[PDB]
């Protein structure tokens, strides 16, 4: 639908996500595609198919951020799946009626906003409309004003034409060498069809999956994706592998990211009117901890940074209502302070961090 | 069979011999029971079976993927798996590895072990090339490569399992 | 339903698959046999079923395709099932299931083409009464009908009326029945890795399998919501490497019910060069359209396409051979440059020639431990 060049794609992304610019570079060529498709005639349209990706890397690194800041760029419906949860069981058609039901309430609300604002005048008719909106139906006229019959029938091409998958963790269902092998290649079987360009029923309608893009993911530590069947290779022609996050990197994911974590407790001790102010050095330590943790016990890349920053703010968070209209700055004394006795104690960091 | 690591002034190496014996018989006498694991970043060594050791190998590069090269760390959870998968523990060998940080020996025990100054000696000439590597580690200059190339011709010229065929693979770090 | 002989279909298959021409003569008998049936009298119509076909060959080497293309040739319904989704669990009866909700949808959208030219005339001589209400076409109705199709709640009125219209153009009883009409004589069904379920405990389960899905090309009926479906007169195409297993080793009932056997070959690095360019709509060509869009000229050389199927066929032979599927996974590595680059380059013709091929992919193509990942 957008007309958004392969770079205007990752100069969006990189608002959000950190390096990785090779996965930033892959996923915009895939919704490049399909602004390409469009403009071919009526027999390459049908015979072109989505350029369907694999990421690689360790957990933590932004593989779904990447697919959720793409399907939020596009607009397009998104849903995530963990490719285990098929070994017990639910049927893998599931996938296509959440995604649906997803983009149902995505049109709807999305169509709500059309109908919201909708939702010569008296000198007398406007005084009491001034004071009406001064302070002292929404229902009736956004039901008046939706078509139902619209909202259905386009969250399905919603689907069918910008509908956006991502598999988490696909490596987990490769063949590890023979039980688990035939229910883990017994899910891949299943997932075929999906990306063969199958159809499947729902209640909301009739999907067609040819031109959905897909988005698997994982480690690939243990298996590796030529121990996916052949019939699964050849529908992933893009492969990307992401790189393992620096030091450098969770200073810059702590602050350069739009609405990044640290922006989002200065903006919540802002509403009990402190004022939060981090130093260089004090994000400098924050990234320092989180990696010291990582390498300590179990590494969860860039998600460790929540739960240390978390726990450094514990206090302040609690005491904000108290503490308003102060000025606190987080300073490096401050985080080695309510850190460094915790991250010290390996076992203590398994509980608290 | 019998392998050798030595480690001194920011160099570490693995030397095995070639010998295979099968009864009273020689079957192979230019088996390389010496490789490199990880991106060139480890040497390791194997006293058994070639195909066992192969399995363990590999295994043993994901745990380090998981665990970021740590060589101590994937040493423990490549034991705690080899006793404990009965497909694993059908396995015998004697895995010997090492990189820039340290030095250990992996058995099927479960068992992980780093020795005395990271001197590491197995096979059935095992203990006869630790004597040597012993004299000369304490009594001389002579670089881990001389060391342990020495070591493992003087337990050939004993051991009747172990030959002089010799692979090496040295680790600089400094 | 359509006329055609087997040479013209083996000819258009031409057009799409390279080679394997016994499994194209193979279809192309089935396929033939459905028009000779019709042809015949009461009681030779329900004697005579139809030849299904059991192709045999190592994965990627277009079995699907060639099932692929022919129903796409005829028209008819088609559905992938693989078998060994029944060894867990599903029914084997989804099978015609999803064959007929596949045909409903083929034959509505294919109605909707018909309809979205009647209904755009009706639709345009209704919104012509609002504009110009009665009392030859009058002059200010086509005064206004130009307006109307040099473009323009109105705008939104244009589209509702498509569906009263089209609605009041179609026959849903003529159409949700065209759909079993169309799965009962036209359509097919495309059962992958069929050698898996082939013979003590995974023997029952996988031969249970097989006596599950006997009654489908025996003979019988289902009940779907659509309607009450029968199964004799279905085309079937079975497909298994069979390296493990052999086709005798399926249950007796089985195999007298495939009496159209084929091998299909393993495809040559020549046969690679000619999937690049020969099929119309090759993977070549879409790549080339791709970038014609954004105003780029792409252009192979001959070496280079040379260069791209050695290419592919060096990854399936050094780690694990995936047939004619690598020549995708190979191409858009290459590609990924130009693909991301192709907005900047609007204007310029590229010439991906041998040199460029081996810059992009002898050193991805050198490294196996690499290749396993990227390719
Ligand atoms: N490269 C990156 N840039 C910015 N934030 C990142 C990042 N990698 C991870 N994060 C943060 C954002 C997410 O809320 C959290 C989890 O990331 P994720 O996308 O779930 O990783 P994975 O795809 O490995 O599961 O970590
Ligand atoms: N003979 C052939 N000609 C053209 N393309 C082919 C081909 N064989 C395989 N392909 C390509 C096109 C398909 O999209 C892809 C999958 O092939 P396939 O028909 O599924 O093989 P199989 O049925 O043996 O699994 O490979």
């Amino acid at each position: 639908m957008s007309e958004m060049t392969p770079r205007e794609i990752v100069s969006e992304l990189d608002k959000h996500i950190i390096g990785q610019d090779n996965a930033k570079r892959s996923v915009a060529i895939a919704l490049r595609n399909r602004w390409r498709r469009m403009q071919l005639n009526e027999e390459l349209r049908h015979e072109v198919t989505p350029k369907n990706i694999l990421m690689i890397g360790p957990t933590g690194v932004g593989k779904t951020e990447i697919a959720r800041r793409l399907a939020k760029l596009a607009n397009a419906p998104f849903i995530k799946v963990e490719a285990t949860k098929f070994t017990e069981g639910k049927e893998v058609d599931s996938i296509i009626r959440d995604l649906t039901d997803a983009a149902v309430k995505m049109v709807r609300v999305q169509a709500i906003e059309k109908n919201r604002y909708r939702a010569e005048p008296s000198a007398a008719r406007q005084a009491f409309r001034k004071k009406l909106r001064e302070g002292q139906l929404i229902e009736e006229e956004a039901a008046k004003l939706v078509n139902p019959e619209e909202l259905k029938q386009d969250a399905i091409d919603a689907v069918e034409q910008h509908g956006i998958v991502f598999i988490d963790e696909i490596d987990k269902i490769c063949k590890r060498g023979s039980g688990p092998d035939v229910s883990r290649e017994g899910v891949q079987r299943d997932l075929l069809p999906l990306v063969e360009g199958c159809t499947v029923s729902t209640k909301h309608g009739m999907v067609k999956t040819d031109h959905i893009l897909f988005i698997a993911s994982g480690a690939f530590q243990i298996a590796k994706p030529s121990d996916l069947i052949p019939e699964l290779q050849g529908r992933l022609p893009i492969r990307v592998e992401l790189q393992a996050l620096t030091t450098s990197d969770f200073e810059r994911i702590l602050t350069e990211p739009n609405a990044s974590i640290t922006v989002q407790y200065k903006a919540l001790m802002a509403t009990e009117g402190v004022n939060i102010e981090f130093t260089d050095s004090g994000i400098k330590r924050i990234a320092e901890a989180a990696w010291q943790v990582n390498e300590s016990t179990e590494n969860i890349g860039a998600r460790r940074l929540h739960t240390v920053l978390e726990r450094l703010m514990e206090e302040i968070s609690y005491d904000a209502s108290d503490l308003s209209g102060q000025n606190i700055t987080i300073d490096a004394d401050y985080v080695s302070k309510h850190l460094d006795a915790l991250v010290a104690d390996e076992d203590l960091s398994r509980f608290i961090l | 069979t019998t392998i050798v690591s030595v480690r001194r002034n920011g160099h570490v190496v693995i030397a095995g011999d070639g010998q295979a014996t099968l009864g009273n018989t020689v079957m192979k006498g230019n088996v390389k029971k010496v490789r490199r694991l990880y991106n060139d970043k480890v040497i390791a060594g194997f006293a058994g079976g070639t195909a066992d050791a192969f399995t363990l190998f590999e295994l043993f590069e994901r745990k380090l993927e998981m665990h970021q090269g740590h060589l101590v760390k994937a040493a423990v959870e490549l034991a705690k798996d080899w006793r404990t998968d009965r497909m694993l523990r059908k396995l015998e060998a004697l895995l010997a590895v090492a990189d820039e940080t340290a030095s250990l020996i992996i058995t099927g025990n479960g068992d992980v072990v780093q020795p005395e100054n990271d001197l590491i000696a197995i096979g059935s000439g095992g203990p006869y090339a630790q004597a040597a590597a012993r004299a000369l580690l304490e009594n001389t200059e002579l670089s881990a490569r001389e060391i342990a190339e020495k070591a493992l011709d003087i337990a050939g010229d004993i051991c009747i399992y172990t030959n002089h065929f010799h692979t090496i693979e040295e680790l600089s770090y400094k």
